[PDB]
RNA sequence: AAUUUAAUAUAACUAUUAAUAGAAGGUUACUAAUAAAUUAAUAAUUAAUUUUAAAACCUAAAGGUAAACCUU
RNA sequence: AAGUAACUUAAGGAUAAGAAAUCAACAGAGAUAUUAUGAGUAUUGGUGAGAGAAAAUAAUAAAGGUCUAAUAAGUAUUAUGUGAAAAAAAUGUAAGAAAAUAGGAUAACAAAUUCUAAGACUAAAUACUAUUAAUAAGUAUAGUAAGUACCGUAAGGGAAAGUAUGAAAAUGAUUAUUUUAUAAGCAAUCAUGAAUAUAUUAUAUUAUAUUAAUGAUGUACCUUUUGUAUAAUGGGUCAGCAAGUAAUUAAUAUUAGUAAAACAAUAAGUUAUAAAUAAAUAGAAUAAUAUAUAUAUAUAAAAAAAUAUAUAUUU
RNA sequence: UCAUCUGAUUAAUUGUGGUUAGUAGUGAAAGACAAAUCUGGUUUGCAGAUAGCUGGUUUUCUAUGAAAUAUAUGUAAGUA
RNA sequence: AGGUAAAUAAUCUAAAGGGAAACAGCCCAGAUUAAGAUAUAAAGUUCCUAAUAAAUAAUAAGUGAAAUAAAUAUUAAAAU
RNA sequence: AUAAUAAUAAUAUGGUAAUAGAACAUUUAAUGAUAAUAUAUAUUAGUUAUUAAUUAAUAUAUGUAUUAAUUAAAUAGAGAA
RNA sequence: UAAUGAACAAAUAACACUGAUUGUAAAGGUUAUUGAUAACGAAUAAAAGUUACGCUAGGGAAGGGUAAUAUAGCGAA
């Protein structure tokens, strides 16, 4: 026997032990990451679970309803001088049951912070995630069983994850 | 990170997909021998496959 | 994952039928079984890094040049990737900008003549130097070549002048040659040296120094 | 009017990230404790900002010792 | 190994460094402190084991530039003994200047550049600790007890231990079925009677399970060895624990992205794009495949040796 | 432990305190003792010292499958 | 010398199975898993123990029968 | 011009050191229905060419799976110190 | 067919290759040459003993074979 720290002992140390912070970072080319992102978006679109919510920058051939908005947000939430509940969560639940998606994973990609939507979807945090266009990931998109994305956010992501072309003049 | 083995660096150089070297045995005791024979001890040779692996490990960045 | 992009790492010391059991590939006994020995240690005999003599020296004054052949220039032309406005010179700045010479340019560029038989561009060219065959081909095609002298800082200013304009508001003046080798090379005419080909003041100053 | 999931305690540690800051123990006993003030809130409790009372012996340097003792 | 471990001394919330007697190279930058490239390159070594920068370009960072000194003498410099593995400012002994008409910097000299020692202050990015919030392909043997019990004169060493459940094994007694008091060896396999048990298709002349009648065969297992039943090593049994992992790199292989380009995208930078030479200012078909051309050796130039490049499209 | 033997006014035997020790004390000298044993004690750290030596290295299936020779070696238990 | 040093096979090393009574190295033959009809290798066929019937000579000593012990001596066999 | 399964002819399938393919048990992370007529664990008896899972009966706990499957990783497998 | 010795570090000459701000130098490189490591593929410029006071990690790198010797018999004389 030697010292009391030998791994072969009951109170001994552990052989070949790790020391936190363990490094598990991995790297992957940006072109491949962009291709994967396009593939995830295409998968959602092909599955018919990608919804696009936008306006005010493109020509509309059908006018927007008075009650609705052209942005991925729910206005009239901070007005809580009513009853114990207010309009935001009520409208969100009505949307939820109207479209028949209650315990289903939902993703909301936005351009800027939508505090009304965040507050209104807080009760369903277990299944609904809200992210800005900057911070979205392939795992979020692929996990979501229904993905909503604003038109400007989709424009931005498409531009960012775009194949690059120069000149390329040919017969 | 590994470091180039400077002795091998000074005695060997990279050429093509292999290494070159000088000859051994022509720095003294040359008188009395044939010049047309010692001609074979002047110049360079190439690395040998028996030690190519050793050289690759000794000169990682070459 | 895609097929052929993942394997199973060989697991050691975890059973007889695994094929890598008690010895786990080490073999039977020895220093290598339960110890560490250099891969290039050969038991005492004079090593390959001792038997042979130390040959040569490292030239710290070296100026490696990126090589550019004429076939690449002609190829860019025929691909319509050589965008030169009429009466414009193809120098190292334009080589970098167009993509003729890619990567970092430490010291300069030398034009070699590999596609000389098919080179027919009458454009003008600038570089640190060029081969004799390259000079002949460039002139035969109706072009023009001159070899210019750049230091590291001067070549940085030449390649990326807007960097200097943004950071300091001015591009540094190109430095006059100071060595003997540079002055001699760029005073040679068969090399198309810029000093001689443009009859600039430096050679005149040197001449006024000698004649005194 | 119940019953399960997911977070949260005055009641764990470790690694990282981000903020803020550079805070008594022992001995046993004549046991080693408190009191108030301020304005804005339908005789007053919001807490939080100022004031305070007590607190034996020992932990090298009022002196000495064999720590919780002794002598001035 | 290493100016590391250890001992000693002295501060503060931080300390230290800090606004050029610095880099550089004739063009220029403009204080410190960390990080990436530069780069395992220059440099260095019983030229062994090995050690190893700076310019420059980026990232973090703060308002980052300031005056407090009558501008610095036993000082610079020199000789000598030491002195961060490359790179150097301090340092024992002794000689010892100059005034910006001057001085420091390079083995030396000349020319040119650059900065002003012997006087000073300086946030922030940093280290440690303690709280608060967040995330854990972390811990119930890294999950709160206790530095206690106990061991040593002492320095010092140092335990078990939450709750509930628990047909887990080793181990003990008893019962049941079966075999066993004329038979001899790794205690098991096969062959084969007989007893017993269960069976809701045992229709039976049935099936299955347990059991040392009887017969044949059978030299425990690892290690280490040319070779072991070996009377060579290790094991009383069982339960739990016990061993190819991490970074920082180089080479090779497969697939995937892009492709004469790839990675980054602020500037840089690393591979590839041209072979060669110790190196130098040299560098690939004179209207075609080596008999041409490039490099090295030799040059009038070739020949000679060795590599390498050329037969709509550059690899 | 029992029996036997030796010194028993001394260079005697003992009590209570104190000083000298880890490159280091004491020693009528035996490498003797320094807290049940020293040719230099213990504790902690360097430290997971080093070990060409010994012993261990845990599931299954499949295909191929050796050597114990030469040379070199401060080398013959190693390594190339 | 079951010694030692090298040179040709082969086997063990790393090879189970049959024979050599038992048997790392000898004779035969190379186990993917079974089945068990046929032809077998080496070795054997009185019983233990799977499997045989004969011909021609010699032995009388249990010689011998799965590890041949010599010089020599005695007694016997035919060629001229 | 593949993949799966099956059929015919032929060759091959002992193995230490060693090399090369393939798979299973355990745990953790991502996705993830179902539910006491279910799940998990244990014993006995059967099934699949069987280190593993499954079917039946019995016993205990639980309104219940980090479940089937694909990935990523290991304090991932012990008669040998 | 023997008549021989690596690389490091020194030294001499030639070459015209590089000259760390430039110029020359210094120094390095290329070509030729010198000195022997005889344990002769050469550890370092530089190194002998003793332990019956000894310590650790390992290997064993009377029985068995042989019958030269010894003892005993036999043949021949
Ligand atoms: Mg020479
Ligand atoms: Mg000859
Ligand atoms: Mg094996
Ligand atoms: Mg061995
Ligand atoms: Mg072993
Ligand atoms: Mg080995
Ligand atoms: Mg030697
Ligand atoms: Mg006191
Ligand atoms: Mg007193
Ligand atoms: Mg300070
Ligand atoms: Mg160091
Ligand atoms: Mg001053
Ligand atoms: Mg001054
Ligand atoms: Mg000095
Ligand atoms: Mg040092
Ligand atoms: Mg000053
Ligand atoms: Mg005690
Ligand atoms: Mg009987
Ligand atoms: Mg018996
Ligand atoms: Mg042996
Ligand atoms: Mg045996
Ligand atoms: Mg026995
Ligand atoms: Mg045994
Ligand atoms: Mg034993
Ligand atoms: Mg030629
Ligand atoms: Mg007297
Ligand atoms: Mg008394
Ligand atoms: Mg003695
Ligand atoms: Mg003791
Ligand atoms: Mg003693
Ligand atoms: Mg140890
Ligand atoms: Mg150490
Ligand atoms: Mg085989
Ligand atoms: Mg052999
Ligand atoms: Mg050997
Ligand atoms: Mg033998
Ligand atoms: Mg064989
Ligand atoms: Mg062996
Ligand atoms: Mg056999
Ligand atoms: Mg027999
Ligand atoms: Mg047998
Ligand atoms: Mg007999
Ligand atoms: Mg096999
Ligand atoms: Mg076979
Ligand atoms: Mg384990
Ligand atoms: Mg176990
Ligand atoms: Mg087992
Ligand atoms: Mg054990
Ligand atoms: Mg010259
Ligand atoms: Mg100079
Ligand atoms: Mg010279
Ligand atoms: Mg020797
Ligand atoms: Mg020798
Ligand atoms: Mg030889
Ligand atoms: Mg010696
Ligand atoms: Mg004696």
């Amino acid at each position: 026997v030697g010292d009391a720290n030998s791994p072969t002992r009951h109170n001994g140390g552990r052989a070949l032990a790790r020391t936190a912070p363990n490094d598990y970072t991995t790297e992957l080319p940006s072109k491949v990451y962009s291709m994967a992102f396009n593939n995830a978006l295409s998968h959602q679109y092909k599955s018919g679970k990608l919804f696009v919510i936008g306006g005010e920058k493109v020509d509309l051939i059908s006018p927007t309803p008075e009650l609705d908005l052209n942005r991925l947000d729910l206005v009239n939430t901070n007005t809580v001088e009513g009853k114990e509940i207010f309009e935001g969560e009520v409208i969100f639940r009505k949307f939820l049951e109207e479209f028949q998606l209650k315990g289903k994973r939902l993703l909301f990609i936005t351009d800027k912070t939508r505090e009304g939507l965040i507050k209104s979807s807080d009760p369903y945090k277990q299944k609904v995630d809200v992210i800005q266009k900057e911070l979205v990931e392939v795992n979020d998109i692929l996990r979501a069983q229904a993905v909503f994305i604003e038109l400007e956010a989709l424009e931005y992501l498409a531009m960012a994850h775009q194949k690059e072309i120069l000149h390329s003049v040919s017969n | 990170l590994m470091k180039t083995h400077k002795g091998t660096a000074k005695r060997w150089r990279r050429t093509g997909n292999t290494f070159k070297r000088g000859i051994a045995g022509r720095k003294h005791g040359n008188i009395g021998w044939s010049h047309r024979s010692l001609k074979a001890l002047t110049g360079r040779k190439i690395a040998h496959p028996a030690y190519s692996k050793h050289l690759k490990r000794l000169l990682p960045y070459h | 994952p895609s097929d052929g992009s993942t394997k199973s790492f060989k697991r050691l010391g975890r059973g007889p039928s695994s094929g890598l059991g008690k010895t786990s590939g080490r073999g039977q006994k020895g220093q290598k079984a339960r110890g560490k020995v250099k891969s290039w240690f050969e038991g005492g005999q004079t090593p390959i890094y001792k038997l042979f003599p130390k040959i040569g020296f490292t030239n710290v004054g070296a100026k490696p040049l990126k090589e550019l052949n004429l076939k690449r220039i002609q190829w860019f032309h025929d691909k319509n990737r050589l965008h030169l406005q009429p009466g414009e010179v193809l120098d190292m700045n334009k080589m970098r900008k167009l993509g003729l010479v890619t990567g970092p340019i430490k010291y300069g560029v030398k034009i070699l003549a590999s596609g000389k038989f098919h080179y027919n561009l009458p454009i003008a060219l600038e570089a640190s130097r060029a081969s004799a065959k390259a000079i002949a081909a460039i002139e035969k095609a109706g072009g023009k070549f001159t070899a210019r002298y750049y230091t590291p800082l001067g070549l940085r200013a030449h390649l990326n002048p807007q960097w200097f304009l943004e950071k300091r508001g001015r591009v540094p003046l190109q430095a006059r040659p100071t060595k003997r080798r540079d002055i001699d090379f760029y005073s040679k005419e068969e090399k198309r040296g810029y000093l001689v080909m443009e009859k600039d003041k430096l050679l005149q100053d040197i001449k006024e120094a000698q004649n005194k």
